[PDB]
């Protein structure tokens, strides 16, 4: 439409001249080959294209052609069980099309255009249809993938296709005004799919880990952040949330991760069994890989692509679970683009619009009742990587004040090989007061009281540990040493979890509540006996110590009897003496 | 060709030229001056008015009247071959030797072309080193990058030479072809002084491992942008000899701090928004670009594994260089000055040095069914001993419980027998026997990490 | 207590030292931006 030539190619960004009338964020195709970029400037008659490729080898004088369309995606059947690039290019197809490398200038569609799908009519010629309504259904492997009307569209259905087998190009509905509806449609990523109204979260997001389920919960609309230095497990924990959650779909965005860290998922997940239907686990994953040597603007591109896909599935009706890895890489991409724009930077170089982008990205997550009268959910768990571990970086601070839970990882706990390394006094949760009705309904009746007792005991033992480190853990009284030792038993038998065991990798709510009950009963009887006068060394040599210690390596079938036996054994053995 | 005369600015590294738009961005040039001596360059930020060069050697004697710049190649590319498997190069790639240049077989770029995340495979094979603090607690597998966070006067070159000499795979412990696999070193050094270079060369010549290794040398009396160029050449040659001829290479990159210094210097002379404490913003991008070139593909059988030596400047793990390196690689080994004081060797601090690709390369059916469990237990016991050290320093050694003394003595025996090993080649089984001997010094039933079966079988 | 106070004083001095370098580089960047935009009337 609007054609101009290159003038000042330098680094990852060019400057095209002779371009008057180009909008402010459309996608241009620079170079003699096509190196799709993006416009962020308008100075008189030039532009400032931002390339998504290598740019090594171009010249001055090669043409640039605008498109006038702001980076759409393709939404429809065919997305599940597949990898993508930063701008939605199928990695499998690029592989079989060029080789083992990723060259520049490859053109491949996002959704397949050859496979047949099982259409199923759901309308009647003459009805009234509005945006977000239902039109049909297409069976993907395990799900009844619906199809929808693109928003801001209406009319009068004139003639639908009967059942059969088509590609994603045959228009299955033809409205009266002439608009034809395919089985897919495009959506610009920087917008937000509209809804009717946003509900209040009232059900937890079970994830398997005893700490992040019992102590610091997250509702099914929430947000979180796992910041910590390198060598803590901001990836092991996210992979465990991706393979042992309670969601329906999962989107795993990697924004500057390791190639090995992303290929150890493509290899293993089509072997495990999702815990809701029995099929493979790779039939609910849409992971979006963008490693650390690919181009630099594809980082922000990948973040927005991931969020828009998750919102599409929420509008469909499932319960998605986004997982953004290392949002700090996004910030450093913005820093580089700012240093190329040659602007005035805020603290530490980060441009003066960081927090706005982060808030707009964290504020499209939550349970909602979409335009079809259903329910969906987009949960987000975004890792954060401080540049020295300090929680004073602008990203580490701006990512507070906007989130729900906050799971601060500690380095020393990760040197001791005490995993997971969740610091139990720097973290917090804000959802733990709206979920109590659900707990009372589906786990126990005094589970809130047990949780309160556990938290109170931990965060009272801390104060005594101060005096311990001052004087020494022998000048203390007997009740004080008992509190210290109960705290240590808790810390090593209820807040520890090895993601590589066979049965200690998915602990459910009843099992956690059982262990808490055992610990509380033991502490109560030991308090009584210490009042009586027996010695703390005998109280510790009581073998119920090792019983309730190893009570976590059990499976989940014989626990309802194991727990009863150990409970009665404690009640007996602590009045025998 | 002698075209493109009319430069108009010279200051330090940079050099500007008047109207020249046919020089492609990122090209290569060569700057002849008024006496015949030819230098090298590289085009940055081409534009319709001028074009900025980046001289390699130096800018002495260059006047503004008799000085030209000619085009050589539109992209940087190294002429690789298989005949360069006994040779010795320098910086850009001229042969510092008594033999003529090579006849190339293919000329590929030196910049990039990353690997496709779907043309990889999980590194699984297990390569032992004979250093019982790396074979047993920080396993090193074939296909992983693992730096060595050295120090000022700490022995890191010796550990690198020892690993290169002792490293061998163990095929008869998981089932494979018995004898097939030697190594192929691609030693690449940027900034080394004379003493260290002479040590490395003596050592490589003693073991006969010199006729199967290529050498790129950038000693300290040479320019700095050559330091910026060297590791890309090294990794290009390595990727070639691996993914084309089924070799198993082991790239030793020495002193990444000098590379980061050259980077900071060009960035400063470019005035490019310092990121954090000097060093520019894109240093994560650059270090990643030259680290992620080491993996394993499917279909082929080659492999590329790295050991980037780097000296944390002031003994700070929070310095940008070690920080970004730790974020990018997968694992690390960290020496200890305190242990170097007390004559230990190798002074590898075992707490802060981990390896990520270990849970997949060790375990039942690969080395022994009790490896990771002994690892976990040794870590826990050593942490307890280290804490009781401070308890002592607060209270006194005679006011201690009866088992705190057991933990203290375990810590001292651990530092005296398991870490200190001289220059001897251990084995996985000898080191596990030593580990079990030590772990037997503590009582039974106080090891909540190992299973009762292994507990009964070994003690 | 005096050793801890000395440590605090040293850390505080270094942290404040590493802000004036930033202010200086920012002022130089502003000078360069003014010198450049003073020539960007048209072209
Ligand atoms: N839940 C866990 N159980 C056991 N080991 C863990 C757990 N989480 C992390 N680890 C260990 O900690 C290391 C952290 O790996 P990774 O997640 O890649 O780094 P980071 O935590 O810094 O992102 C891994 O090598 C793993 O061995």
């Amino acid at each position: 439409m609007i054609q101009g030539v290159i003038q000042k190619i330098a680094g990852p960004a060019v400057i095209a001249k002779g371009m008057l009338g180009a909008r402010m964020y459309d996608i241009c195709k620079v170079g003699e080959e096509g190196l799709v970029g993006e416009i962020i400037r308008l100075d008189g008659d030039t532009a400032f294209v931002q390339v998504y490729e290598d740019t090594s080898g171009l010249k001055v004088g090669e043409p640039v052609v605008s498109t006038g369309l702001p980076l759409a995606v393709e939404l429809g059947p065919g997305m599940l069980n597949g990898i993508y690039d930063g701008i939605q290019r199928p990695l499998e197809r690029i592989r079989e099309k060029t080789g083992i490398y990723i060259t520049r200038g490859v053109v491949v569609h996002a959704l397949d255009r050859e496979k047949k799908w099982a259409w199923t009519p759901m309308v009647k010629p003459g009805d009234e249809v509005r945006g977000g309504m239902v039109l049909g259904t297409v069976p993907e492997f395990g799900f009844t993938h619906k199809i929808l009307v693109p928003p801001d569209v209406r009319g009068r259905v004139k003639e639908v296709k009967p059942a059969g087998e088509y590609t994603v190009e045959e228009p299955v509905v033809v409205l009266e005004d002439g608009t034809e509806l395919k089985m897919y449609h495009t959506w610009p990523v920087r917008r937000a799919r509209p809804v009717q109204r946003k509900l209040d979260p009232n059900t937890p997001f079970l994830t398997g880990m005893r700490i992040l389920d019992v102590l610091f919960p997250v509702a099914m609309g929430g947000t979180a952040a796992i910041p910590g230095p390198f060598g803590s497990g901001k990836t092991v924990t996210q992979q465990s949330l991706a393979k042992w959650s309670n969601a329906d779909v999962v989107v795993y965005v990697g924004c500057g991760e390791r190639g090995n860290e992303m290929t150890d998922v493509l290899v293993e997940f089509p072997e495990l069994t999702d815990p809701k239907t029995g099929g493979p686990l790779m039939h609910r994953t849409v992971l979006i890989a963008n490693t650390s040597n690919m181009p630099v603007a594809a980082r922000e591109a990948s973040i927005y692509v991931g969020v828009t896909i998750a919102e599409y599935f929420r509008d469909q009706g499932f319960s998605v679970a986004l997982m953004a890895d290392s949002t700090s890489r996004w910030a450093e991409a913005l820093r580089e683009i700012s240093s190329r724009l040659e602007e005035m930077p805020a603290e530490e170089g980060y441009p003066p619009y960081l927090a706005a982008r982060l808030a707009a990205f964290y504020e499209r997550a939550g349970k909602v009742i979409t335009l079809g009268g259903e329910e969906g959910a987009v949960t987000i768990v975004g890792a954060v990587s401080p540049p020295g571990g300090d929680m004073s970086e602008p990203v580490t601070q701006s990512t507070l004040r906007i989130v729900g839970a906050f799971w601060r990882l500690d380095a020393s706990l990760a040197f001791r090989r005490h995993f997971p390394a969740i610091n139990w006094n720097g973290s917090y949760s804000l959802f733990t007061s709206a979920l109590d009705p659900w707990y009372r309904e589906n786990v126990a009746e005094d589970y809130p009281e047990l949780r309160d007792a556990i938290s109170e005991l931990l965060q009272r033992e801390a104060g005594l540990q101060e005096i311990v480190q001052l004087v020494g853990p022998d000048a203390l009284q007997d009740a004080e040493r008992l509190v210290i030792e109960v705290g240590r038993i808790i810390r090593e038998d209820f807040l520890q979890q090895n993601a590589y065991h066979e049965v200690d990798a998915y602990c459910s709510m009843k099992k956690a509540y059982g262990i808490m009950k055992m610990i509380l009963a033991f502490y109560k009887e030991a308090e009584a006996a210490i009042k009586r006068g027996v010695s703390i060394d005998e109280i510790l040599q009581l073998p119920v110590l090792e019983r309730i210690g190893r009570a976590r390596y059990v499976s989940e079938e014989e626990f309802p009897a194991y727990f009863e036996e150990a409970m009665k054994e404690i009640q007996g053995a602590f009045k025998a003496l | 060709k002698k075209e493109y005369t009319g430069i108009t600015y010279i200051s330090g590294p940079l050099l500007f030229v008047e109207n020249a738009k046919d020089l492609a961005y990122g090209a290569i040039v060569d700057i002849k001056d008024g006496t015949g001596r030819v230098r090298g360059g590289q085009v940055i930020e081409v534009s319709e008015e001028y074009a900025v060069i980046q001289v390699f050697e130096e800018t002495t004697g260059l006047d503004l009247a008799t000085t030209s710049v000619s085009l050589v190649e539109d992209v940087a590319r190294l002429g690789v071959s298989k005949e360069m498997l006994g040779r010795r190069f320098n910086g850009i790639g001229k042969p510092i030797d008594g033999l003529p240049p090579i006849t190339p077989e293919k000329r590929l770029p030196i910049t990039g072309l990353p690997l496709n995340p779907v043309a990889r495979r999980k590194p699984e094979q297990f390569i032992q080193t004979g250093i019982s603090t790396i074979d047993v607690m920080n396993t090193l597998v074939r296909g992983q990058k693992l730096p060595i966070f050295s120090g000022s006067g700490l022995p890191a070159n010796e550990i690198a030479a020892q690993i290169a000499r002792q490293a061998t795979v163990r095929p008869d412990l998981s089932g494979e072809g018995e004898k097939e696999e030697p190594f192929a070193v691609v030693f690449a050094a940027m900034g080394i002084t004379q003493r260290e270079l002479s040590y490395f060369i003596q050592e490589f010549e003693r073991t006969g491992a010199l006729s199967r290794s290529v050498l790129f040398l950038n000693k300290a009396d040479d320019p700095t942008i050559e330091r910026i160029l060297t590791p890309r050449m090294a990794l290009t040659v390595a990727e070639y000899l691996a993914f084309e001829h089924d070799y198993h290479v082991l790239v030793i990159l020495t002193d990444m701090t000098n590379y980061c210094e050259a980077l900071r210097e060009i960035g400063a002379a470019r005035e490019e928004i310092p990121g954090r404490r000097g060093y520019p913003g894109y240093m994560y991008t650059d270090l990643a670009t030259i680290y992620e070139r080491a993996g394993v593909v499917e279909g082929k059988k080659g492999s590329v594994t790295q050991i980037p030596i780097l000296s944390m400047p002031d003994d700070d793990r929070t310095h940008p260089i070690p920080d970004l390196t730790g974020y990018i690689t997968e694992g690390q080994i960290q020496l200890s000055r305190e242990l170097h004081r007390k004559g230990i060797y190798p002074p590898i601090d075992p707490l802060p040095s981990l390896s990520r690709l270990m849970n997949n390369g060790v375990g039942k059916g690969k080395t022994r069914e009790d490896h990771k469990q002994v690892s976990d237990q040794l870590y826990s016991a050593y942490a307890n001993g280290v804490d009781i050290r401070k308890l002592v320093a607060i209270i006194g050694e005679d006011a201690l419980t009866e088992n705190d003394r057991r933990y203290l003595q375990f810590a001292d025996a651990f530092e005296r027998f398991f870490i200190n090993q001289g220059q001897q080649n251990r084995s996985i089984e000898e080191s596990l026997q030593i580990a079990w001997a030590l772990l037997s010094m503590l009582p039974q039933g106080e090891l909540k990490r190992i299973s009762k079966d292994h507990i009964g079988k070994y003690y | 207590i005096p050793g801890i106070r000395a440590q605090i004083r040293f850390i505080q001095q270094v942290l404040e030292q590493r802000e004036r370098e930033d202010t200086f580089r920012l002022k130089r960047i502003k000078g360069k931006i003014e010198a450049r935009e003073a020539e960007e009337e048209g072209g």
